[PDB]
């Protein structure tokens, strides 16, 4: 391979050998795509005047009152979708393109990533049919109204791999976030890599220092990672990943395998997992299905292995609580999922109201699709 | 892993295909597949093909059985104190066989009379340390060659793998690489294709596995008596 | 007055006596605002890392394909709120405050504003209270979550004007469109006014050229008058109000006054109204609720009495097909109030494919909230 | 107009306030409110206040008994009709005497008996057009004197008002506001209170809208009777 398919111990391409030829072509076509001023010119473009971006960068000053530590917001939530997904989603579709694709291929439970494909699909116009089970509504019309071919998620995976294995030549697989097989967990990353890169620019602007800490909810990573990645040469600012404590780790029905799980072999890949005690894969709950992977990105793995970055938890009550507090102190509504995050700052400044700290948290999305749970 | 070779080689001195059928380890639960297999080697088969939990139905079948990944190294022990020469072959996904210990695993399987092993995830780029392993415990780690093969692929799989190959023909056997296998036989007329094609053999994947679900309330069998009898015949010449 | 309470025969400040010192005091407040470098640097500022502002200017490239006219799109639904809304919301907040204001007054039909006013309370804290009928869902909940008291639309516009009339000197008014009494009118364009301004240079950039015109639905005028405000010296651009025709104007059940109503004398304003023969005021159909004012701004009754903007209309199903198509082939999904003007540019470059047109449709909002209905 | 000027007159020669009464037009239905209008007036009502369509059930109420614009012009000529003398005060909204013409409307007013009107949401600095049609047509046009009231306003009311004020009384009588009428009574003390404070009278307004709307199944009429009895004997000095 051109890139390096393992962060630490974590990674690989665990797949049967007959998707190694598509997942070899996919890395060729993306350190091809990498050096193109041309590919990246359109896709920035395309974010730029269809996406919404770059995202604002709002200041919270009701919250933090009482207290002293600042905490900054950035809006992935004013982004086309309402959801830091429709962004990776696009270059991955412009990849398809320069390989010369014309399908798509994707899954989802939710549907959050099976609109985004969507959505991605019908603008660069290409034919997307995404895989779902019985968690199968809002989306699912969203979705089909989009141009979409509507057909659990390890095994919702499967079926999606399985289509793929025998078609790859002219349909392109959309992972849906920074894990799986090489070079998904790499590329996905640098497909959502603006997200920090605009925070480092806009923070440095409005108070001409780095965050002391950046939070962002971990489900599979993408978001977290695309958050962190231009921040992990800086040592000063702290990287907290948070995972979907559920009803409580002591209770079994929680979602962070990064840090209660056990490295395996799934999804094409090495890293943490919720498994059985003899290897079969589970669940992870959360209020917050935007959040169920069993899985993690191996960087993410690796990123904590050395210690780099720390990652924290966050119960579904917590979560509950930091969202219906935005709504009321700053007029934002956000994802249950992003509200994990937001959820943990607040924690880190009630616990110590004299420490000051300026730490920003990543809002992944608006909150309007979780209304009718929260109520 | 000689066990292969002593077949191979009884099944040239009759210029005849093997004919290797796959089945789900305690699919209809238990006792049944404990017969199955009885069946299927006394029917005919020269090698197994023993898949631990259509494939999908075998395996939500034998889930709602407990099937342990305990409970099937029993019936791997049981299955080879009856059947001392018939080589076993095992499919997995590398979790399994990872989970508790790479070698761990390869340990127990020479341990209950496992010949060779197969990662159904595990590509030739990523087999070194379950092909060590394998080797380390006499076991010969089988390596799937798919359509979309290479000339370095089939130079991969002809030097790491062993016991035989999961299948070109010609550069497999210039190459050097364990008797290739080809594995869509639903019919004795493509298993005497094969062996006719240069295949050391053919084996029969979910083809025998459908017989064990349409007469799942029939305790079948006498169909896989047939069944398997023909396709062997097939091979024979 | 500081201010012309009148656009040529419409407008005024037809409300009791009670409330004249009110009105007084507000474009009193209004004109101090207007020239405070101050007042325009937060509204600008909070426009800007809070809202979102400013909008993106995506140019649509495939449902213009097979035809010679290239249709822009303004992102007002790339927007904190998803809806043009909640744009004047703040500025008018902001006023409240520089005015001394602890309360804001609104009403809502269907909930759009009274969200807006709810989520711009809640950032700028303001206790504010709203009021609904029975058309009172995700809304009332959405308010209430963002503090706001949730407590037909004319009816409803009195209670509130009742209200308001005792309390004024505490309390603020918030005039959910650019109608009703002056300074009304004139107050939410101003707050509405950057839409257009944003709208030229982004085109200028784009094309340097101004576009032949500009589409933009009418319910009440105030996202309409906030695209053609920066363009009105520009005659050679053309400006479309678009008015909806629910069921067909030649069947009664419609909503557009502007060119079917007959001036009459309500909501503190002279203008088109939608009564009967004898003077009682009437609803205005529309599968868009978005768009149930029985009325119009009194500066689009003047504006397309001397001939300077044109207004066309839009029956329900022209609207609901505009809607689907821009979903399946941009990855859009727009309001079904802003379908309305998307489905007459449509109806524009359809009808005459060969006539080379350089156009933009206002995109007032998502249509998440009419995806059920549309459904 | 000239009507209230008399009414003010003998009123005054009895050193005693005016009562004026308010009420929906066609409130109940359309011939109970022909009566009610009848009881109020020789109950002891000195003026007139129907108003055309608590109050707001009042409207809501008549509605309901098909109450056109139409229809009030009946009853307002009827009612003149018997009572050639009492002052009659019509409340409207500009949306009504605008319709089909301001004009129009004034003439209409002046062909049935109708003295004064007053615009419940024309403020004086929107009342030309219809200050200056009602004078032509020889109607009292008038003018709300809130609370919220400055000198100009009272300037104001003074100078474009005619027949009567509706509610200072210092400043209205300085500035020569035709007899301002005070306007929350709904007890004799308040009647009483008003007069001694200065007004020219009071008037009730929905206190009598309740007295019917709570006898609605009860064709009340005593309760309106005495109610006003007892308003008006207040007023007497
Ligand atoms: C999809 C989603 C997530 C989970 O994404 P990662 O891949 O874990 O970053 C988190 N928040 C929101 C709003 C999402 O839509
Ligand atoms: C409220 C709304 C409208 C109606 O607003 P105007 O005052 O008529 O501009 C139109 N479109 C959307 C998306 C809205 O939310
Ligand atoms: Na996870
Ligand atoms: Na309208």
């Amino acid at each position: 391979t051109l890139l390096n398919p393992y962060f630490g111990e974590f990674g690989g391409m665990y797949v049967p050998q007959i998707l190694m030829p598509a997942l070899n072509q996919l890395e060729e076509a993306f350190v091809r795509a990498q050096k193109d001023p041309e590919f990246q010119a359109q896709f920035a473009d395309l974010l730029k005047n269809y996406a919404g971006r770059p995202t604002a960068l709002t200041k919270c000053q009701n919250i933090t009152a009482g207290t002293r530590t600042t905490l900054y917001l950035k809006r992935e939530d004013l982004l086309h979708g309402g959801a830091h997904k429709t962004n990776q989603v696009l270059g991955q579709a412009l990849l398809a393109k320069r390989m010369g694709k014309s399908e798509i291929i994707a899954e989802t439970g939710a549907g959050q990533h099976g609109v985004a494909s969507a959505l991605a699909s019908a603008l660069l116009g290409l034919k997307c049919r995404i895989y779902m089970g019985a968690k199968d509504s809002p989306n699912v019309f969203r979705m089909r109204l989009m141009g979409a071919e509507v057909i659990t998620l390890k095994d919702a995976c499967n079926e999606a791999l399985r289509d793929w294995s025998g078609s790859y030549e002219t349909a392109h697989y959309m992972l849906g976030t920074a894990a799986g097989p090489h070079p998904y967990p790499t590329i996905v990353r640098e497909f959502q890599r603006m997200i920090g890169e605009e925070t480092k620019a806009q923070i440095l602007d409005k108070e001409g220092r780095l965050p002391d800490a950046v939070i962002a909810c971990v489900g599979g990573g993408s978001n977290a990672i695309g958050m962190f990645a231009d921040f992990i040469n800086d040592t000063s600012v702290g990287l907290i990943g948070v995972e979907p404590g559920g009803h409580g780790i002591e209770t079994g029905e929680h979602g962070a395998p990064l840090k209660h799980g056990r490295v395996g072999i799934y999804f094409g890949m090495k890293a943490p997992m919720m498994q059985t005690a003899d290897g079969q894969i589970e669940e992870s709950y959360s209020i917050s299905a935007g959040l169920d992977f069993p899985s993690v990105g191996p960087q993410h793995a690796y990123l904590n292995s050395i210690g780099r970055a720390d990652y924290v938890s966050i119960t579904d009550d917590e979560a509950l609580e930091a969202f219906k507090t935005l709504c009321r102190h700053e007029g934002i509504i956000p994802a249950l999922e992003s509200s994990h995050a937001l959820a943990h700052a607040l924690k880190m400044m009630r616990e110590q109201p004299e420490k000051e700290q300026l730490l920003v948290v990543n809002l992944s999305g608006r909150g309007d699709k979780d209304i009718f749970t929260v109520h | 892993m000689e066990r292969y070779e002593n077949l191979f080689a009884q099944l040239n001195d009759r210029r005849e295909g093997a004919f290797v059928p796959f089945v789900t380890l305690g699919d209809p639960g238990i006792e049944q597949s404990l017969k199955i297999i009885d069946t299927l080697i006394d029917a005919g088969a020269d090698a197994l093909e023993l898949g631990v939990p259509t494939i999908q139905n075998a395996n939500l079948r034998a889930f709602a059985a407990g099937v342990t990944p305990a409970q099937c190294f029993e019936m791997l022990a049981l299955i080879r104190e009856k059947h001392p020469t018939i080589p076993i072959g095992l499919l997995m996904y590398a979790n399994l066989v990872f989970n508790n210990g790479i070698d761990a695993f390869y340990a127990r399987c020479e341990q209950v009379g496992v010949d060779s092993v197969l990662v159904a995830d595990v590509p030739v780029e990523e087999s070194a340390p379950f092909r060590q392993a394998a080797l380390r415990h006499n076991i010969a780690p089988i390596f799937i060659c798919p359509p979309n093969a290479d000339d370095d692929l089939l130079r991969q799989v002809a030097s790491y793998g062993r016991g035989y190959t999961y299948l070109l023909i010609e550069k497999l056997k210039e190459y050097h690489a364990a008797p290739a296998l080809q594995g869509g036989i639903s019919s004795p007329e493509q298993v005497s294709a094969a062996v006719r094609a240069g295949a050391a053999g053919a084996i029969s994947g979910s083809a025998i596995v459908k017989i064990i679900e349409k007469n799942l309330a029939s305790p079948m069998l006498a169909e896989l008596r047939s069944f398997v009898s023909a396709m062997k015949a097939a091979s024979r010449a």
